[PDB]
């Protein structure tokens, strides 16, 4: 599903090539939800610095995973103005990776703390988007879902599709049933296995 | 949040001779009329198992874990419902939860601040229900959840007629939590006397958890103030 | 949106000069109308930014109280009064829609400045 | 307010040269920097709203670079039609600094 559907415009990946992800099972995978403008797609990608890269989310320069974005001028774009989306552009320090800040404080520009209502030298860090379809390329919403790959000290449970071939009878083949390799022919048997075991 | 039930008397547990119980299939290999000498973590024949009984008597203490537990319950009220265990259970470690109450088998691998006195009992005199169950305070770092099909159980509780005999073994081998079970009915063995019969324990599921475990604890189901049926386990 | 400045006044000192910027189109607020002095012989410096809905009076150095910038209820025209006319303060006043926080429709932080006075 | 400097006015070059119009700063800010233009006797305009952001309505000759204490404007292909005076915007109070761009 990730490879096809050519409206998914972003296809370059940093850590591992996407066509080789069928093997090498990991512990668990993650999914996110990023709604950004056209210029902010490249800033999310590692190795680039932008207004969304240092004040909203700092992705590591090398990590196992990547992003895929698609044009959403017909889904996330409304003619009445899409005002729900918010982002932080006022951060005092730098950003560590892999955390969220849901602070609802005020940002000051002077040395003294401003506080209270907004105005001059006292700004809210959360600023609202607007995603009407009449705008050009660079402001259209591109939904970004980043995937996480990790190899923590647990047995792997997230995998890909498994390759199953046809059944060949009375012929000398090389069976690989559930990872058990061997050589011989396969015949119908009268044996009565219990359902609690797979090998004889 | 938990309520200190307390009013717990100090009755030491009994000792029982496990004659020939505690055997399981060590691997998923079918064999026809052969003899196999395996070297595996087993329960010895004619061993000293520790006996707990719940009637008036509240028996749910802390027991240490060492890479395999044979839990044998003979009961008909079916007050035994699950196993809550881990190492410290203070939201500083991974905690494991195996609960099968009515329709779900909940396997939880999470972060829990567990209470010093934890059970799924006691509400409205002795009316079995679903209240005072949230013995865990809150969940912060949950790493795994699993919901599985419930086993063959009973409804409410009754005293006597100890037909159901459940045998379980649990182990934590290289990360995998392996359980094996055998639920045999029609064992008419009400006056104690852990039976001298041979029946191997078959696997049910296998959980890819991947932690280490130090001690374990069972569970049973006005936090203090209920009358319970007759039940025994080893 | 387009800003149109009013005419100049008498050069002689001892009087107060009054200027006004009319913002035709785009009845919007919380974008501070920044006033700045342009001259071929001197540099530019911030004189002040007027907000219709808030009306704060944050100013720069060396002309605190010599200048008063006010406006109407929403957008419209913005008035600026300067007293104590002198010889070194002569320039042209430019009002601009500077980017910043907006508490109105909440659509663009960077709307785009395309408005400038004719120059009086 | 705290003072800062800008590029000298003696930047003369022919058609197709790179200019190094430098704005020196004193505080670590990114979006608050800007480059504006003022033609002598004509209507003013902007050049860049920040170092990493542009405007709609400019040719691609005007470019900005740098993110430290200096910010550099560069023209890819210099033309006589770019005869204007360029000024730099910093900080919250906006202390602006002198500037003069003429090719001679
Ligand atoms: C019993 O009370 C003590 C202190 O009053 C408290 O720390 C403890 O958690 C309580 N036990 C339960 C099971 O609530
Ligand atoms: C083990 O069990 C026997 C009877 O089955 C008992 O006599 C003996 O005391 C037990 N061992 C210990 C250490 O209590
Ligand atoms: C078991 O858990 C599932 C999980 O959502 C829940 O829907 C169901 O009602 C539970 N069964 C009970 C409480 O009997
Ligand atoms: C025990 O609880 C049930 C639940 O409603 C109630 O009907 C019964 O009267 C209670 N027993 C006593 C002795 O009050
Ligand atoms: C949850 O526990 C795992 C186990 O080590 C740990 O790696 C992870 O960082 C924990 N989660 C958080 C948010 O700290």
């Amino acid at each position: 599903v990730l490879y096809n559907l050519a409206p998914f415009f972003t296809f370059k990946c940093y850590g591992v090539s996407p066509t080789k992800l069928n093997d090498l099972c990991f512990t668990n995978v993650y999914a996110d939800s990023f709604v950004i403008r056209g210029d902010e797609v490249r800033q999310i990608a590692p190795g680039q610095t932008g207004n969304i890269a240092d004040y909203n989310y700092k992705l590591p320069d090398d990590f196992t995973g990547c992003v895929i974005a698609w044009n959403s001028n017909k889904l996330d774009s409304k003619v009445s103005g899409n005002y729900n989306y918010l982002y932080r552009l006022f951060r005092k320090s730098n950003l560590k990776p892999f955390e969220r800040d849901i602070s609802t404080e005020i940002y000051q520009a002077g040395n003294k703390p401003c506080n209270g209502v907004a105005g001059f030298n006292c700004y809210f860090p959360l600023r609202s988007y607007s995603f009407r379809p009449t705008y050009g390329v660079g402001h259209q919403p591109y939904r970004v879902v980043v995937l996480s790959f990790e190899l923590l000290h647990a047995p792997a449970t997230v995998c890909g599709p498994k390759k199953s071939t046809n059944l060949v009878k009375n012929k000398c083949v090389n069976f690989n049933f559930n990872g058990l390799k061997g050589t011989g022919v396969l015949t119908e048997s009268n044996k009565k296995f219990l359902p609690f075991q797979q090998f004889g | 949040q938990c309520v200190n039930l307390t009013t717990r008397t100090q009755l030491p547990p009994a000792y029982t001779n496990s004659f020939t119980r505690g055997v399981y299939y060590p691997d998923k290999v079918f064999r026809s009329s052969v003899l196999h000498s395996t070297q595996d973590l087993f329960l010895p024949f004619f061993s000293n198992v520790t006996w707990f009984h719940v009637i008036k008597r509240f028996d749910n203490p802390v027991l240490p874990f060492n890479d395999g537990v044979y839990f044998a319950s003979i009961e008909k009220s079916n007050i035994i419902r699950g196993w809550i265990f881990g190492t410290t259970l203070d939201s500083k470690t991974q905690s494991l939860l195996i609960v099968n109450n009515a329709t779900n088998v909940v396997i939880k691998v999470c972060e829990f601040q567990f209470c010093n006195d934890p059970f799924l009992d006691h509400k409205n005199n002795k009316s079995w229900m679903e209240s005072e169950f949230r013995v865990y305070s809150s969940a912060n770092n949950c790493t795994f959840e699993y919901v599985s099909q419930p086993f063959l159980m009973d409804l409410e509780g009754k005293q006597g007629n100890f037909k159901n005999l459940r045998e379980f073994v649990f182990k934590n081998i290289d990360g995998y939590f392996k359980i094996y079970s055998k639920h045999t009915p029609i064992i008419v063995r009400e006056p104690e006397d852990l039976p001298q019969g041979f029946s191997a324990l078959e696997p049910l599921v296998d959980l890819p958890i991947g932690i280490n475990i130090t001690r374990f604890q069972t569970l049973l189901a006005s936090s203090s103030g209920w009358t319970a049926g007759a039940a025994a386990y080893y | 949106v387009q800003l149109v400045q009013s005419g100049a006044e008498v050069k002689k000192p001892g009087s107060s000069v009054k200027v006004s910027c009319k913002a035709s189109g785009g009845t919007f607020s919380n974008y501070a109308l920044s006033w700045v002095r342009q001259a071929p012989g001197q540099g530019l410096e911030w004189m002040g930014g007027i907000i219709p809905i808030f009306g704060t009076t944050n100013y720069a150095q060396k002309f605190q109280g010599r200048v008063t910038i006010t406006a109407d209820e929403s957008t419209s025209t913005a008035y600026m009064e300067l007293s104590s006319l002198r010889s070194e303060d002569t320039a042209v006043y430019y009002c601009a829609r500077l980017d910043g926080y907006s508490f109105g429709h909440d659509r663009y932080y960077q709307d785009g400045m395309d408005d400038w006075g004719p120059g009086t | 307010d705290i003072q800062m400097t800008q590029s000298p006015s003696s930047l003369s070059a022919s058609v197709g040269d790179r200019v190094t119009i430098t704005c020196r700063a004193s505080q670590a800010i990114r979006n608050d920097l800007g480059w504006y233009q003022q033609k002598p006797g004509k209507a003013p305009k902007c050049l860049i709203y920040a170092a990493s952001s542009l405007q709609s309505g400019v040719p691609s000759r005007f470019s900005g670079s740098g993110s430290g204490t200096e910010f550099t404007l560069t023209i890819s292909s210099l033309q006589p039609e770019d005869f204007a005076t360029y000024f730099c915007l910093q900080q919250n109070i906006y202390p602006r600094t002198f500037g003069q761009g003429t090719k001679v």
